[PDB]
């Protein structure tokens, strides 16, 4: 999807 | 529930100012000068970086992780030049008519003349610069207007809980003013001049943002899909 | 200068009392809308407006008081953002509506025909819906309305004189004494005013960024559609 | 020499 999420996720 | 909003004055001072990313560092290549590809290719390099960091800093922001996830996107893609320009404009204040994006990158206006667009918005960045250099911007009002630059510049696009945020920060604010031993009169004058110079940098954002997903034709992909989300 | 000798009173009195008209459409209800027409539509008030809010300028305090260059630079900068604030306070008592003009009332759905007219429509109601659920005061949008004038154009003696900026934010630190004297008029507690003080300011930044997308695919479209020569010039003027 | 220029003038 997005490589921001990832970021925001761990 | 949220934890934010229970937090005092000084918990919030605190709590931001832990929370600040570091200062990063460009490429130590002391060739000079630079050609148009080399200067986009150091500053690209340099944002890319500050990102990861700047993700980091927002989850500790105060109220931030009690949004949704896909809120917590909204509001990052908005404000991501918006956060790295105000970053860079508070380094670059003890440095007058020059832009440090890194200690060892201090840029003035002239080495941006072989990039179009670059000196318009090296002025523009100066000027600010400048503007906080007069008004003695202190480290714990940066680190509120900051935060105040994520929880806004996407909060009308979607919002209760960040405008109840919002309101904490701004208590903060004025609560270092009177610490600061601001009359009542100068405490509103000053909030009023620092929420004012956000309006500005938004503007430096969206002119910075318009040439950058212009000339996209190397930025990371993570960078790409921040770009994407203002086209 | 007169500005600065003013009290909140008299500084509220006289914005109120250079408040431009609210201006009528050619919408012709029985033509058949069209992309073209509605943006001529749309285009044709602006022009109109643009005549009435120049001599508004000159009304507010302390703009008489700047060069002529600086004046012109101040209203090139901030139009569209002083159009969009009229526009969004028109359309605060018709909720999910734009009153452009009082026979030209539009919703998101009619904004469809046109790429990004409806991605503006949005962030103009938006704001408009903000301003409801803020209940803002007629006082204080006027105040509003002359900070953008004086504001959005300031950061850009001497070799662009620094003596202008300085007058500039002198008159904006009345008219932020002015919404703080209002806002305890209307028995606000002190924590109320400032934060109420700075949510009206930070819908400023949103006022701007609509403006900077609107212009920019304003002058992307200069694609056929007639613009008048004052609003020509106008987006021109953020470009070079 | 502008139309807001002139029409700041008058
Ligand atoms: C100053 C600025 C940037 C930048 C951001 C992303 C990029 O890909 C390149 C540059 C910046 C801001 C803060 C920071 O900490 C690091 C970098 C910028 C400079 C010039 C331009 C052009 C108008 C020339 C495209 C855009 C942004
Ligand atoms: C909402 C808005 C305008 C407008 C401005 C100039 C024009 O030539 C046409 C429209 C507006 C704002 C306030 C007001 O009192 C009157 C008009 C506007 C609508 C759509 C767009 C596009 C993105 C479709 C170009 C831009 C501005």
């Amino acid at each position: 999807h997005k490589i921001l999420h990832r970021l925001l996720q761990d | 529930n949220s934890l934010a909003l229970s937090l005092t004055a000084d918990q919030m001072v605190s709590a931001l100012l832990d929370a600040e990313p570091p200062i990063l560092y460009s490429e130590y290549d002391p060739t000079r000068p630079f050609s148009e590809a080399s200067m986009m290719g150091l500053l690209t390099n340099l944002a890319d970086r500050e990102l990861v960091h700047m993700i980091n800093w927002a989850k500790r922001v105060p109220g931030f992780v009690d949004l949704t996830l896909h809120d917590q996107v909204h509001l990052l893609e908005c404000a991501w030049l918006e956060i790295l320009m105000i970053g860079l404009v508070w380094r670059s204040m003890e440095h007058p008519g020059k832009l440090l994006f890194a200690p060892n990158l201090l840029l003035d206006r002239n080495q941006g003349k072989c990039v179009e667009g670059m000196v318009e918005i090296f002025d523009m960045l100066l000027a600010t610069s400048s503007r906080f250099r007069m008004m003695n911007l202190q480290g714990e009002e940066f680190v509120c207007l900051k935060s105040i630059i994520l929880l806004n510049s996407g909060v009308y696009t979607f919002k209760d809980h960040i405008h109840r945020v919002l309101d904490k920060i701004t208590d903060t604010l004025i609560h270092l003013m009177a610490k600061a031993g601001l009359t009542l009169q100068q405490q509103h004058q000053r909030l009023a001049q620092l929420l004012l110079i956000l309006s500005h940098i938004r503007h430096m954002s969206n002119k910075g943002m318009e040439h950058l997903y212009s000339m996209k034709c190397p930025l990371s992909d993570l960078l790409l899909e921040m770009l994407d989300a203002h086209r």
